[PDB]
Parts: C-alpha cells; structure tokens; sequence
RNA sequence: AAUUCUUCUCUGCGGGAUUCCUUUGUAAUUGCACAAGGUGAAAUUUUGGGCAACAGCAGGUCUGUGAUGCUCCUCAAUGUUCUGGGCGACACGCGCACUACAAUGUCAGUGAGAACAAGAAAAACGACAACCUACUUGAUCAAAAGAGUGGGGAAACCCCGUCACAUAGACUCACUUGGGACCGAGGAUUGCAAUUAUUGGUCGCGCAACGAGGAAUGUCUCGUAGGCGCAGCUCAUCAAACUGUGCCGAUUACGUCCC
C-alpha cells in the first residue's frame, strides 16, 4: 500500500471507500466533491 | 380467540407450561452431552441444571413470532454480555452451537421442518389452558383457580 | 433438617470449608467452577448439597477418586487439564500438589527460554500489549527492571 | 368508522391503528395491556384509559406498530399515539364538546400528548469526548 | 415551640462573595388578633429563594447584615 | 372516584395528605400519581421542581453513584418495596410518612462562610424552603448506600430505616442526626 | 418493458435539473410515466485532523458529499427511451440510465 | 390471494420565529430593552456545529508531498532492496499523563426467560471469483473451526447491552458462587513467516494487588453528566484509541467574582 499521489506508504491514508487521497493530503487533495460542513 | 404469546405472557409461563409438557411426555430429545456450556462466554456451569429445560419453546415461540429463522438469526434471543472479558471492554455475541441440535429436536415430534415453522401449531391448545389453570396462584377469577 | 456434622473435609490432601455447596466447596481441591458438573458424573446423584452426604449421602469417598483417573468415570476428554503431554500420556487432571510438582518441571523451559511477551510473561509483567509503565496504580509492586 | 395514528419520542415512533368496538381491550404493541412485563410501565400505559374516562368513553380494538426506539421510550412512544388515537376519533365520529371535555381533562393531565416533548441525544464533537465533556487536561 | 413562620417580602438583593446567600425583607408569618410583626427583620437565606417564601426562623429577633 | 381521578401507586391512597410544617407546608409535592417514572422537561426553568411528587423526587433522586444502573425502573422496584415495609410498619399512608419524613430531615438553619478572600468567617444563615426539600431527600438517601453499603442483612429495609426514623423524628435516623449536629454549628455560631 | 431510471449525481441542480425538467420530454409528450420520489440521500464522511504535523489543539476536519438517487418509471416505449434521453442535453455530472426488469 | 390508500417512511423546494400580544409589571415622558406569563413543536443569538478580522509566537512540521535554499552522503551508499535477521515493545515493582477492569445484596454474581434502537460499511485488472451476510448442513456428540447452496453495487435486512423477570432459580457477614493477573498443557483460525498476532477455545492457576481511596487534580447545567452499546477508522491478523450513531437518564446552581 504505497498510495496515490506520493511514495508515502505513510501518513496513514484512508482506505475509507477506496478513494487513497492521502498521499498529497485530502485537503491538498480535493475538488473531490467533499465540502467543509458541520 | 387465542393466539401464540398475546393472549399468555409466555415469558416464564407459556414456555413452563410447555416444558413439563416436554420433560414429562418421555416423546422428545435431550442429546447426551450437556456438560457443555449453552451460552456465550459463559465459565459458569451451563447452568444449575435442566439446561435444554430452557430452551426448546423458545425456539417454537422463536419459529412461531419471527416466522423463518435459524441458527443465525435464533441465537438473537440467546443472551450474553459475552463478558468474562479480561481487562478489555466486554462485547456482546450470540451462540450458534447447540442451536442445529436443539431445531432437530421440533424436526421431530409434528411441528414442521426444514423451512417453516410447524404444522398443528399445538401450542394454543396445550397452551390454551394457561389462563384456564395458573400455577402461581393465578388470580384469573373466583371461578377459576 | 438433621445434621449429624459439619466440618472441614479432607477430598483430596487438602482442608475444603464446609460450604453449604458442595461444589463451590469442592471448589478448593484444584478442581474449578466448571468441572463441577462433574458433581453429576462423580457419580453424586444428590442436587443443591449440603454438608449432608459427603460419604454419609455421597459415599464421597469415590467422588474424590473420580477428580483423579476420570477415565473410569464418565466424562469428556475436553475438560481434562493436561490432554495430551509433552512426557507422556495425559494424566486426566491436574489436582493437588501434582500441578506444581509438574509445573517445577515445566517451569523452566519457557522462562529459561527467550521472549519478548513470554520473558515479560515469565517475569509476569503484562497481557497483550505494550504497556509496561504506569499500569500498576493504586499500591506497591508491579514491574520492576534491575542490571545493576 | 376509523382514524388512526402516530406516537413518537426521540427516535420510537409508535402508529396507533384504529377499529371500533365498545367492547375490547388492546394489545401492547405487541401483546395485551395487562401482560406488559414491566408492571411500572402498564399502569402507566394505563392512564391512557385510566385516567379521564375509565370505562365510559373507550374500550376501542385498538393496535400499535412501535419502532425506532429502546423499551421505555416505546412505552412513552405509544400512549400518545393513544391519547391522540382516541382524540382523533371524537373529532371525526364526534361533537366538539365531547372531544372539548376530553382533550382538557389530558391538557390538566400534562403533556401527555400534546407534542413528543421534542428532545433528541446531541451528537457527539470534535476531540469533545461524548457531548460537551472534554478530553481531560493534565499538568495543568 | 419554635416555628415563627414569616414571609419574604423581597429579595433586598444577592449578598456575599460566592453567589450563594441573599439578603431577604422578612415579614413575621404568625398572625394574631394583636398582630405581632417585626414588622421587618433583614435576613440571609441559604440556597435560592422567590418571592413569596415561607422561611420558618429558628433562630428570631436577629437584625441581619448590617456589619458586614 | 372508580380510579378515574383518584391515584394509586399500584392501589394506594394520595388524597387524605398534606404536609405538617407550615414552614414548607403548601410548596410541596401532594400526590396525584401512579408510578414515580414521568418523562417531561422535568426543570427547565428556576422553580420547577416543587411541582412533582416527592415519589418521583426520591424515585429520581434514588440511585446516585451509577455503575450499571437502571435507576427509574430499578427505583421503582425499590420503591414498591420500600413503602409497603413502611406503612405496614407505620400504620399510617407511607405517604404521608415520606411526606411527613421530609421536613424533619434538613436544618432550617445552616452557617456559611461569608468571609472575604480566603477569610474563614461566619454568619447564621437561614435556610430556605425548597433546601429543606432538595437536601433532605439527598441526605435522606444517603443514609441508604451508608447503612446499605455491606454489613446489610438488609436488602430494602435500609431505606424504610430511614423514612421511618425521621418520620419520627429519632435522632439515629442519619437523615435527622445533620439537622441537629447543623445547627450546634449554628446557634453556636450564629 | 417498463424501464427504471436511477439519477445519480452530487451537484446542485442537476438531479433536480434533468429529472424536474427533463423528464417532461417524455412526460408532457405520447409517453406515459411513473414518477415515485428520489430515493434517501447520502452523506460520504471522512474526518482528517487538520494538522499537517503532531501538534494540534487536537482538531478535525468533517468532509461529506451528498448523492442524490432518482428513481423514475415507465411503461414501455421501444426506441423512444433511445430518444427519450437523448431529447435533452442539459446538465453534467448527472446520470445515464439503462435498466429493464419484469 | 383481490382491493384502495399516504397515518407511519422517502426527499427537493418551501412554511414556521418574530420580541408578537398581555401584565398600568422592572426600568422608563423618549429610547434600547428585561422579566414573569401567553400562544406553539419550538420562546430568546430555537438547538448543536462550520465559518471567523487585525496584529503576532523564532509555537509544530525539511517523517505528507518532483514543496523548497544550503551542504553532508554518491557505489564494499546515509540511495534502493515484497533482501536476509533483530529492534522500535525489553524488567531497577523506578516517577508521571490518558484510558479499560472493578470490589455490591441498588443486577449482586450467573443461569434461563421477555422485549426493542441508529447513524455505517460491504467489490478487483490489462487474468479464466479474492467483500460482506442470511439458510442448512459440520451434528450419534464439545467451543471457535471446516464446507455447500442463496442476492447485494447497497432502503440485504431490524432480535446489542443498560433494562425488564419474581422466573417462588442458586448463592449467601466473606477477599467470598465478586479481580480476571500471572500460569503451564491441548486445539481452531488470518498467512511468506507467528517462536504466546487473536480467541463464545477449552480448562488448571485464584493464595496477584485489591476492600470508597493522602494532599492534590478533572468538565458540562437538559436529553445534559453518568451509565450502556453499536458500527467506522488502521484492517491479511488485533481496540482498553479516536470518529459518529443510537438506548438509560440523573441530582445543583437559573447565581457571583471570592478563587
């Protein structure tokens, strides 16, 4: 499980519904279609 | 005008009434090994004694209010805090184990089988007399003891 | 009602209270909360005992020659402490002074030999996990590391 | 001749069905009035009947579908959908005064129905540990 | 006995560092036909208090705050 | 009334009571009820707790210190135990003795600091109604899980020990043992 | 061949923008429909502690999405549903639909 | 097995709340407002959050990142290795932070029995199904296991414990029919490999503390604390962690500035 967007295989990265954003933060890493609320 | 459960408060009645009804009719099962214990995570001698003595009715009152089950599904009234848990937070679990051979035992004996639930439905009728005849002093009325 | 005694009872070489359960008394001869059932299939007949049977209603004396070569009573292989041993064939039980006897035996081999949990297990640190440390609050001794 | 329904507590909603007879006696949601376990629910889910009109206004087949919430709050679930089952009905199959004779004597009564009494548990935030308990500090 | 039963006319205001204990205009509650009031004693009450409180004074005929 | 209006706690007799100290007579809870167990938005505002029956009072304030507690129904149970006990003791409605049991337990009269600043000073304060309700069911139970802690041979009876006690106003009732031991913090103070 | 359509999409105003609008290319036209409501909505979350680092004020992100499921019903046209879908151009993100079932 | 429906559920966009009447109320010719009360599901930033200025801190991160300045390394390398093995985790009861267990007769321990909950997840390509779960065999003989069938791409699922039970159940002035730690023997399991991975796995050790906690210290006010428990995240295997959902449901203040 090295990940997407960097070597990594590191800064544990979500598995959560398949999406590995980690690499390159999900916050970095976004236009996902998440948004910001609650 | 009866039906299963709903008429009785089968909690402690309707299964006892049954279960004498079981043990003294010499007609059903009670398969050898009981030195088992019936229940999750449970270190305590399966209990005092008359271990199936609980369970059989459940499983009728089980097939007969949730229409299909099984092994699965019946063990949600087999009951436990699983906990004999060791310094962990306790976390709760069902038995699948006796539950195959306590199901065969209705396999025999006119309540049906490998689908459903039973054929005669006895259970009103040899139940039907719970309210008829109480063994904890049943009130009832005056006229019935 | 009538109790012509009451007592300590000797089972097997050991001082067992009178408790008045015969199993939770039994309780003390090494055997253990679940293999009183046994109390069924040593060969006792008599339900919710008090100190009125053992060898008056027992005969007890058999009841304590069947927590030792159970074989010859009627009971599973499941229960049986030792089941199949590294010296020889099981002894059916482990009771009495027969445990430690073994375990000064079995004593050795694991804790001579290495271990991380093991050799904290042999030092009798801690469970399953990595806390060595401020486990153990409330009194004095826990886990104690000395080289000097 | 019939209405019928809804009784809700936090999550529990009971649903009162409704079918006329002057006879009859009701199940719990479940199981009849009298043979609920625990007593200090029944007397309870007595008041429905109970109190106002014992006898004279309702002995109505009556049947509840209680989902959606853990045993106590269902106890609570259904006895609205009672006292708001049977005040659906004098509306519908009544005059205003009888209904205007009962719906007071519940209003004196307390809010036995007059709303689920709105309150749902708070969810959980951030590091808070539950709701608005704190992760605890220390070396302060 | 002593139960001499008075009311509070008024909260004559909150008193004291904590929160805790207010000043209270108490109004003797006994009644007679040669009507014994104070007429109005100051006291300190413990714990919350209203309007129309029945304060029961075990302790009577104390003039209050004044000092501190 | 046919036991349309009139309550029962399973069958029992709430009309014929009130309270006997005119002190914090009229503001407290005469029963209408069956079961203590109501759920409503029992204090939102300041005064509102005066309102509902002291059997609830006591049936909520019934079981402090939860570990696995099922307090409203568990309390119950107890409490179904605890007045039979009583009035069949007491000869008299438990109801009243519980109401009667109240007003003897807390002191009408307490000392606080009202020292500045780190000064210990004090000063005879004077006790307000709805204090002699809030603590003496507070400390009234609490003479429970005391006497009740191990020593009992006595399952329930530790709370009718205390009801029955204070409702006579004996002075070994841990309810009414404070109300004086209070106030020779009190009248020596003052 | 009573056709089925699920509109999947996040975006707002497209679920809304085909199936309100779009439907009434076949809707006030020769085919006959049956709309039911959109199915329950979702929320994906995902909860990242802000801090890039180990130090923090111990905070977290939430991030959700919301999916929006249509489900819309027919009886059947052959080869209008070809056209039928295929009348109106207006939205993205939003879904095609090819379902056949009893 | 035929009928009609929208009470219950589904959801996009809307209604609703506003200081609106009342109190000659508090205060006050103005004003801005406050309170006790009313109506209402909701009654005073309705409720819980998200957001959030301007200045700063030599706050943390060069272990997130083809994000980066130096300047150390550059081939028996500080690079790389599905590279091999070991550590990161060790036992002086060492000192400290946070958490889980709990010792009772208030479930209290346990044996059975009755009911009922909710946010959430579930899957595979450059090959010819690897995720879950229901049923029933494993069952003429433990438990957890093994195996075969069955649909789900998610509105495939709803029997969670707390509690209720007097079921006339068993305990029974005690370190104990309550600690589960330390313990050696078998055995099933994920998988390159477990020499404690782990466990409704058995069953031995119980005689290891332990018996309301010294000063000192924590955080909140209504569906709240507390208790209970469930999924999620990590995850081949493992939750006393965190993230979120729901159930049981409290006493005390509706205050002051003393700390």
């Amino acid at each position: 499980r090295c990940c997407v967007i960097c070597s990594n295989q590191k800064a544990l990265i979500r598995k959560y519904e398949l999406n590995v954003c980690r690499q390159c933060f999900r916050e970095n890493a976004e236009h996902i279609g998440f948004t910001k609320l609650r | 005008k009866i039906h299963r459960i709903g008429k009785r408060k089968g909690a402690s009645l309707k299964d006892v009434s049954a279960w004498r009804w079981i043990k003294t009719a010499a007609r059903h099962f009670k398969q050898e090994g009981k030195i088992f214990v019936p229940n999750c995570t449970e270190i305590m001698k399966s209990s005092h004694g008359r271990e199936r003595a609980p369970q059989n009715p459940d499983w009728y009152y089980i097939r007969c209010a949730a229409v299909l089950r099984a092994i699965y599904l019946r063990p949600g009234v087999g009951y436990g805090g699983l906990s004999k848990r060791f310094g962990n937070k306790k976390n709760y679990g069902s038995r699948p184990e006796h539950t195959v051979t306590s199901s065969t035992g209705p396999l025999h004996w006119a309540c049906k089988s490998l689908t459903k639930l039973g054929l005669v439905e006895p259970g009103a009728q040899s139940g039907q007399r719970l309210t008829r005849k109480g063994h904890k002093f049943a009130d009832s009325l005056a006229f019935q003891v | 009602i009538p109790d012509h005694f009451q007592h300590i009872v000797r089972l097997l070489n050991t001082n067992v209270e009178g408790k008045r359960k015969v199993p939770f008394a039994l309780r003390m001869v090494k055997g253990v909360g679940i293999r009183f059932a046994y109390l069924v299939c040593k060969k006792a007949g008599i339900d919710v005992e008090r100190r009125a049977g053992t060898l008056t209603a027992e005969e007890l004396e058999k009841i304590a020659e069947i927590i030792a070569d159970p074989a010859k009573f009627k009971i599973p292989d499941w229960f049986l402490n030792r089941q199949r041993d590294p010296k020889t064939g099981k002894t059916e039980h482990l009771s009495s002074s027969m445990v430690d006897t073994r375990l000064r035996e079995d004593l050795e081999r694991l804790k001579k030999i290495r271990a991380h949990r093991g050799v904290r297990h042999a030092y009798g640190l801690r469970v399953r996990g990595q806390h060595t440390c401020t486990t153990g609050r409330h009194g004095k001794t826990v886990g104690v590391s000395r080289g000097k | 001749k019939q209405v019928q329904t809804f009784g809700k507590k936090k999550t529990a909603i009971a649903v009162a069905t409704v079918t006329k007879a002057a006879q009859c006696n009701i199940k719990v949601n479940g199981v009849p009035l009298q043979q609920i376990l625990p007593d200090t629910l029944r007397a309870k889910i007595m008041e429905a009947i109970t109190v106002v009109g014992s006898k004279y206004y309702s002995r109505l087949r009556i049947d509840v579908a209680v989902h959606g919430g853990g045993q106590v709050s269902q106890a609570y679930a259904a006895r609205q959908a009672i006292a708001k089952g049977l005040i659906a009905f004098f509306q519908k199959y009544h005059n205003e005064v009888e209904k205007a004779a009962l719906k007071d004597k519940f209003l004196a009564y307390d809010k036995f129905l007059l709303i689920a009494d709105p309150r749902r548990c708070e969810p959980k935030k951030w590091g808070r540990h539950s709701a608005r308990t704190r992760f605890t500090k220390s070396y302060r | 006995d002593q139960a001499q039963v008075g009311l509070i006319i008024k909260v004559l205001g909150r008193t004291g560092s904590r929160g805790n204990v207010t000043q209270v205009r108490v109004r003797l509650m006994a009644e007679a036909g040669s009507p014994d009031y104070n007429r109005t004693i100051v006291r300190n009450v413990k714990g919350p208090c209203k309007e129309n409180d029945m304060l029961s004074l075990m302790e009577t005929e104390r003039e209050a705050r004044r000092l501190k | 009334m046919s036991s349309k209006t009139p309550k029962l706690f399973n069958k029992w007799s709430f009309e014929g009571l009130e309270t006997s100290e005119l002190a914090l007579r009229d503001h407290i809870s005469t029963t209408a009820a069956y079961v203590p167990h109501t759920s409503g938005r029992w204090q939102k505002r300041r005064f509102y707790k005066a309102r509902m029956p002291i059997v609830e009072r006591l049936a909520n304030g019934l079981m402090f210190k939860g570990r696995g507690n099922g307090r409203k129904l568990q309390a119950a149970r107890l409490l179904k135990h605890t007045l039979e006990i009583i009035h069949l003791l007491t000869d008299e409605n438990p109801l009243q003795v519980v109401v009667d049991a109240v007003s003897k337990g807390a002191p009408r009269e307490d000392s606080t600091r009202v020292g500045s600043g780190g000064v210990v000073r004090r000063q005879a304060v004077d006790v307000s109604p709805m204090r002699r309700v809030n603590e003496a069911i507070y400390q009234m139970c609490k003479g429970a899980r005391e006497a009740a802690f191990r020593n009992l041979k006595s399952m329930p009876e530790c709370l009718a020990d205390e009801i029955v006690n204070a409702s006579k106003g004996s002075s070994n009732s841990y309810a009414i043992k404070k109300k004086d031991e209070v106030e020779r913090v009190a009248k020596a103070n003052r | 061949q009573t056709v089925r359509l699920t509109i999947t999409s996040r975006n707002a105003k497209a679920v809304e923008s085909v199936t309100s609008q779009l439907l009434t290319r076949a809707r006030d036209e020769k085919v006959t429909i049956h709309g039911p409501v959109r199915l329950p909505t979702r929320t994906l979350k995902i909860t990242t502690r802000k801090t890039p680092c180990g130090n923090g004020t111990n905070t977290w992100d939430t991030f959700e999405l919301k999916i929006y499921k249509r489900i819309i019903d027919l009886h059947a046209p052959t080869e209008q549903v070809k056209k039928i879908t295929s009348f109106t151009m207006e939205s993205g993100v939003d879904v095609s639909i090819t379902i056949l079932d009893r």
